[PDB]
Formats: C-alpha cells, structure tokens, sequence
C-alpha cells in the first residue's frame, strides 16, 4: 500500500503485469494537470455601442453634465430619450464634482470632452479611460470685428506652437497568481502533517 | 538549438572543473550531466545549485510550448 | 446615380465624391443652385506671387471646396470656416518566474521540513544523506538520487500543486498582445536629420516650408506623388488626413492623433454665417457616418527568435551568480 | 491668495496666475486664476494691446424656457466683452446666439471609468 | 419600411462561452478511468 501510494504521487521514494497499472497513473496525472490548465484558462462599454449604455441599466450609470452641451447633443437623437431620462438624475454643477463622485465607483461611467478626461486620467493614474472620440467638435458677440484677429491670431504655426507648448506644460503630469489561497492550502497541509506526526509518535510508544 | 547545446557544454565544463580539482571522470561527468539535463533517472557542497536551473529551464521550454499551444 | 455635372477649363466626365456629397447636402439644406467647375491652373491655384484656386484674384470665383488645409494667408482674405480632420501631424522578460514575496511560504516550508527531519532522527544516522534528500527535493520532481512517507507525500502534493500553479501563471503571462510625440520632428531629433533616414519633403507643404528652414530647406520635391511612398516603408510626414486615408487602404505607418503638429468658401459676405449655422445644426449627427460609410475607410503572434532573448531573461541571472558564488567558496574554504 | 503666489513653472519661467474675482449666501471671492486659456488671452492682448479683465460665472415661453443658459446667456446679459474662457459648447444654437471663433483646438467626447482589478477558485475541490 | 424599419424597432424598443468549474470534472475523468481500470482488471484476472 505504501509503495502504491508513493507511485501514485510522482516520487521515487519507493512482475508480469504490474506495468499495466502504471499506465493509468500517467494519464490521470495529465488529466489533473489538464483540468488545472482548464482552470488556468479563463477571462467596460468601450464605446457608445455598448448595450448597457444604450439599453437602460439599473447598475451602470451613464453620468452626464448640467445641461451644458451634452444635453443639446443628445436631444438631437430621439432614441437617447431614456438616456436623457437618466440625464435628469445625472446633471451636476461641475465636472470635478462628477469625477469626485465616481472616484468611489458609485457611478459606473461619465461622458465628457476627450481632452479633459484624457489629462485628468493622466493625473489620475488610478482610473481607466476609454478614449474612442465620437463627437469631434472662443466665442464672441456678433458686434466685435476683433473676431477675425482672434482667428488670425490662432491660425499661426507660431501659435500652434504655443498650443503645443501648453500641451507639454499640462499633459506632462497581470500575474494574479493564486498564491494566497494556495498559501492557506499549504498551511493546512502542514497542520495535517503535524497532527499525523503526533499520531505517529503516539503509535511509536 | 543553440541554448541547449551551449548550456550543456557549460555545465559539462563547470562540473569537470569541480571534479578535477577535487579528485587530485570528465566523460563520465559529461554523461551524467547530459542525462540530468533531460529528465531521466538513468544517471557535493554546491552541486544542487546547478540542479536549480534545470527545473526552471524545463518549465520555460514547456511554457513556450504552451505559448505555441 | 449620385454623380454631379462637372467640367474643367467640350467634354463631360463622371464626377462625384465626398466633397461632392457634402456640397450637394448643403445645397439641398439651402436649396441653392451651383456649378461644379474644375481646376485649370496649377494644382492649387494659389496666389504664389500676388497673382484660393478659384479665388487667386479678388472675386474670380464664388465658392471654395479645396480639401487642402486652412492657412492664415489663405484665410485672411476669405472666410473659410469648415470642419474636417485638420491634417495636423506620421510615417514579460522581468516578470517571468513570479513576484518575490509570494513564495515566502517555500522558505518557511523548507525550515519546517528541516525541523521535521530533526523530528525523525530519533524515531526510526542520516543527516547529510537526509540533507541531500531535502535539498535536491526542494525542486521539481525531476531529481537524480508512517510519518516517514506521509511527510514526503504531502511534500510532493503541494510541490506538484505549486508546479501546476506556475504552469497556469506562465500560461497567463505568455498570452499577451503588443503593437513618441515631442515636436514636428522625429522626437526632438535634429531639425532635418546625423544625415540618416531622409524624407518628409513633398513640396500644405509650403505651410511647413515657412516654418522654423524646413529641414534646411532641403526639399527638392523627392516625394513627388504620395503613392510613390508605397515603396518607402522601411527602406515620412504629410497632411495627416490624407496620410490616414492612405493608411486605411499591412503598411503600418506612424499614426498619432494627439500629435497634430500642424494645427470653406470665398470672401463673399452673407455666406459664412448661413452655411456655418447649417453645418453646426445638421452636420453633428449625419456627417461622421456619412464620411466613414461613403469613403475614408492585432494580438496575433506565432514565434520568432524572441524565445532566445526571452529565456536569456532567466538564464544568465542564475548561471553567472552561481558561478560567482561557487568560485568564491572554491578559493576561500581551501585555506 | 494672501498678493498672488509666485512660483516658477516646470521649465523655470514663472507660471502666470492673474487676480480673478467671482462667486465661490452672497460673498465675492477675489481668488487667483490661471491656465493655458489665460496664457492664450495674454498672448491675444499683447497682440492687440487689450485692457482686459475677468469675472467668474454663477454656474456652468410660458414663464422661462429660453433665456436660462449660464455661459453664453450670462456673458450676453452681463455685458462682458466677446471674450469667453472655455470651449464648452460648440454647436449651432450657441453659434446663432452670438458667434464662434476659429477653433483653437479640435476635440471630441469620451468616457472615464475605474479600471477593474484577482484570481481565485483553485479547484485543485472539496470532492 | 424595408430600409428603416428594422433599425427603428431594435433601437426604439424590442431590445456565452464562460464556464468556471463543477463536478463535471468527475464525469469527465470517468471518461478515461473505467475504460482502463476495468479492462486491466479483466486482462490481469484471465
Ligand atoms: C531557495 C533559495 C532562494 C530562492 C531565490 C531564487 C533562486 C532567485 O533569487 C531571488 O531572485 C529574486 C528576483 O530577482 C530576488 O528578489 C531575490 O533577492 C533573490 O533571492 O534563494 C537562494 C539562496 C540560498 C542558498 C545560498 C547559500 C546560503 C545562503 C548559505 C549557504 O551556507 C548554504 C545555504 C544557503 C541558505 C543556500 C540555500 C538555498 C537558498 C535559501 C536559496
Ligand atoms: C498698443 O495699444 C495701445 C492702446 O492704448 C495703442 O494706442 C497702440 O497704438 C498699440 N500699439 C501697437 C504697436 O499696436
């Protein structure tokens, strides 16, 4: 029994048909490992097309703004009414307020300008963004000719350079080994070994 | 096939120097090391250290197989 | 169907495009007649020397559809508000084995196994032999060589379990995917070229020509036609929108939207605000799907010598340190 | 402020931060405000020698349905010059309202979330 | 109808390979356990 037990467990500490038995050992070990590999093999919206964003969801939160610009952009599409319905309960004073609120994971997601979220995530190395811009898009009263100058002001390549300098100024700022529960397994195994040794000494004398 | 041959040569040389300066054979040591490197039982203050790499390298090979798999 | 009458200057030819699509959509939104003339002088008809394409003079034309970019000199004479890409911008090793503080269980287990050995040499003369057994066994089953067997059984159990866990972890590791903006140049490298990797001289291009000497003004129009670059893959910069269009078409090309380093009507008044309002009101919904459908439209890896550099990640660290330690004790204990 | 704090930027040059007054009840807060937009305004003024100012905003036809916007409507009613700070909305309605200059930058819209993660279930099982 | 109607309905209204583990492993390894065990028993006993 001891020799067979050792044989069944891949160690060398240990006859016309005995080899036949040996056979099963091999495959069964493989099978076990196979299941481990089967256990080993495993595993957001990532766009407006995600049904959670489209279809209503009690858990997922499609956060919005305080009717600044997104409200207008969504009122164009009638199908977003339900989302606009959620917009009724997802309009906050400032984007910073929404960011702080969602830092706790209470709100699943928030839609906002690409650049603002991008550089905030740059600052916020603790969160994850989706990117994938979808709605690519200074004002003035209609009485100031200065408008032209302003446009002329920004059209310069020496000006786009200042914009790039500002970008530099501001934008600058999976092992998952089982181990732990495996640790607990090895600890309970050594405890079993200790009790077995206590039994062995008990039978010794 | 470079890694296997170069590593077996290096192991043969290191075990040969370990034995030679502590035995005053080379082919016998080379055969034992060659067997050791290839997962068979057909075959000392620091020899175990060498044994170490064996394990991991085998895993690495199998890993790549799985990567290939 | 969907084409438009189209002449250049007595022969007519099939004529239509995304520019045509947007023009006709705007006309329908405003119900304005039109004429689809064509270029006759130069590739852009620009006011090169105070002589855009149709507005080189003051009021020669009555519209502007040239997809080329919007400049200061071009814009300062006639308003050219319009949306488009803006064509701004262009062309596992360390984590192999495991994390360190995960197998501390293995050190402590080694100590407990040693102690259990201490608990067996008065229960039924083997310490150095037991020591070798322990040390050579600490590793995977491949080894050259009733609590007595029960301890070994449990040892082999969690050893094989750890090996299987390592197999799963490395399976996760190997499953991985794979695939530089500082200025208009190649990542702060010299203005032009260190004369290596010469390119980016398409003769738009004049816009960067007047930039801070445009690669030493060393552009003899080597590029010629854009498609000529097809050969030039790994033997370049240009209007980013057309570069992306060519990329869409394999020929992986530097495509960075964030870079955008370099960033539609006549001067006739009473026309800017109308079409601007029309687009700002209707475009926002249809225009993106319109463009992408009409026009303007990888984790796979097999194997390579990357395996050699990969196993080099876990080969030298052990071999060389073992050599050093062994040699240190070789010439030290012997005296 | 204490008067605005002076501190060299990352590149070393001072990072401008001009006195900016507005609401934080009713108490006027004359804080100090700064940003790339402020620098752009400085560049514009240096370009045409403006004499600028600033004013924070209160917030971001039966009885009242139309004249309720903060940014554009507030700017129009309060008499503030045609200068505005943030791109915010860029649409047809705000356009017809007053005006929209050439886009200083081209942007879109995206989403920010909290990245997930934890393996478990050894199943090495109770059987 | 033929063009708009389907997207209209689906958008407006009228709108998995994952497995972890189970005792399926036991029935699974029984697939390659009895075939060997019982045949070996018979082959030895004869
Ligand atoms: C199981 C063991 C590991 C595992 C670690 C890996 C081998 C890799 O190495 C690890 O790499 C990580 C990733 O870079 C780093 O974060 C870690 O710093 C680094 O430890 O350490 C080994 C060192 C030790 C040997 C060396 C000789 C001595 C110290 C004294 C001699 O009298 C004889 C006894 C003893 C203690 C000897 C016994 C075994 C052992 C405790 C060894
Ligand atoms: C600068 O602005 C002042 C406004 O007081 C004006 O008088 C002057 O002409 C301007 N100078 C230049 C060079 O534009």
């Amino acid at each position: 029994m001891w020799f067979s037990w050792g044989v069944l467990l891949n160690s060398g500490i240990g006859r016309i048909l005995g080899m036949v038995w040996a056979g099963f050992a091999m495959i069964i070990v493989a099978s076990y490992t196979a299941n481990l590999a089967a256990f080993l093999v495993l595993d957001r919206i990532t766009g407006i097309n995600d049904p959670r964003l489209r279809n209503p969801s009690d858990k997922f939160i499609y956060a919005t703004v305080k009717q600044s610009s997104v409200d207008i952009y969504f009122r164009r599409q009638v199908e977003l009414s339900t989302m606009y319905r959620h917009m009724e309960k997802h309009n906050y004073e400032s984007a910073a307020e929404a960011i702080q609120a969602v830092r706790d994971n209470k709100l699943h997601a928030f839609i906002w300008d690409s650049a603002v979220l991008e550089f905030e995530a740059s600052q916020k190395c603790d969160l994850v963004t989706t990117g994938e811009l979808f709605f690519r898009s200074i004002g003035m009263r209609k009485d100031s000719p200065w408008k032209q100058n302003v446009s002329l002001s920004i059209l310069k390549s020496h000006e786009n350079g200042f914009m790039e300098d500002l970008d530099k100024t501001w934008v600058r700022y999976a092992p998952a080994t089982l181990t732990f529960e495996n640790m607990a397994g090895v600890f309970m195994l050594v405890a079993g070994g200790i009790v077995a040794g206590i039994f062995l000494i008990f039978i010794e004398i | 096939q470079s890694t296997l041959w170069l590593l077996v040569g290096l192991s043969v040389h290191v075990v040969a120097v370990m034995l030679y300066l502590l035995d005053r054979t080379l082919s016998s040591a080379m055969w034992f090391s060659w067997g050791v490197l290839l997962n068979s039982g057909i075959g000392r203050i620091l020899g175990m250290v060498w044994a170490g790499f064996a394990m991991i390298i085998v895993a690495s090979y199998t890993a790549n197989l799985a990567a290939f798999l | 169907r969907d084409s438009v009458p189209c002449r250049s200057q007595p022969e007519k030819r099939c004529c239509k495009g995304f520019c045509i699509d947007i023009l006709k959509r705007l006309a329908h939104t405003i119900g304005f007649s039109y004429d689809l003339y064509l270029v006759t002088n130069g590739k852009h008809g620009k006011k090169i020397d105070g002589v855009m394409i149709g507005e080189v003079f003051y009021q020669r034309a009555d519209m502007a559809i040239g997809s080329l970019t919007i400049n200061e000199e071009r814009s300062e004479i006639v308003d050219f508000s319009v949306p488009f890409v803006e064509t701004g911008i262009m062309v596992s090793a360390f984590l192999e084995p495991y994390s360190p503080a995960v197998w501390v269980m293995m050190f402590v287990m080694c100590l407990t196994v040693v102690a259990v050995t201490v608990f067996i040499f008065e229960y039924l003369f083997t310490i150095g032999k037991s020591i070798w057994l322990l040390w050579a066994l600490v590793f995977n089953n491949s080894v050259p060589v009733t609590t007595s067997k029960i301890m070994v059984l449990v040892w082999a159990f969690f050893a094989v379990i750890f090996l299987a866990s390592y197999t799963a972890n490395l399976a996760a590791f190997m499953i991985q995917e794979e695939y530089s903006g500082l200025s208009d140049r190649k990542f702060q490298r010299p203005q032009e070229q260190p004369p290596l990797k010469f390119g980016t001289v398409p003769n738009t291009e004049k816009n960067i020509r007047s930039n801070y000497h445009s690669y030493m003004v060393r552009y003899n129009q080597p590029r010629v036609e854009e498609a000529l670059t097809q050969l030039k893959a790994g033997k370049f910069i240009y209007d980013a929108a057309v570069l992306n269009y060519m990329a869409r078409k394999c020929k992986l090309v530097t495509i960075g939207s964030g870079k955008v380093f370099a960033t539609a009507l006549h001067k006739g008044s009473r026309w800017k605000r109308p079409i601007d309002l029309a687009l700002l009101q209707f475009l926002g919904d249809d225009e993106i799907e319109m463009l992408e459908r009409l026009w303007l439209s990888d984790k796979i890896e097999v194997m390579s010598s990357k395996l050699d550099i990969d196993n080099m990640a876990g080969v030298f660290y052990m071999l060389l340190v073992a050599m050093g330690l062994s040699l240190l004790v070789f010439a030290w204990e012997h005296l | 402020t204490l008067t605005c704090k002076e501190e060299f930027t990352v590149n070393g040059d001072p990072v401008k931060k001009v006195i900016c007054t507005g609401p934080n009840p009713r108490h006027t807060v004359p804080q100090c405000c700064y940003g790339f937009c402020i620098d752009l305004l400085i560049k514009l003024a240096r370009t045409m020698n403006f004499t600028y100012e600033v004013h924070l905003v209160a917030d971001g036809v039966n009885n009242s349905n139309k004249k309720e916007w903060n940014g554009m409507m507030g700017e129009l009613l309060s008499g503030q010059a045609d200068m505005i700070v943030a791109p915010l909305t860029i649409n047809n309605e705000r356009a017809q309202y007053i005006e929209f200059s050439k886009p200083f930058k081209y942007q879109g819209l995206t989403i920010l979330v909290k990245k997930e993660i934890r393996s478990t279930l050894d199943s090495f099982q109770p059987f």
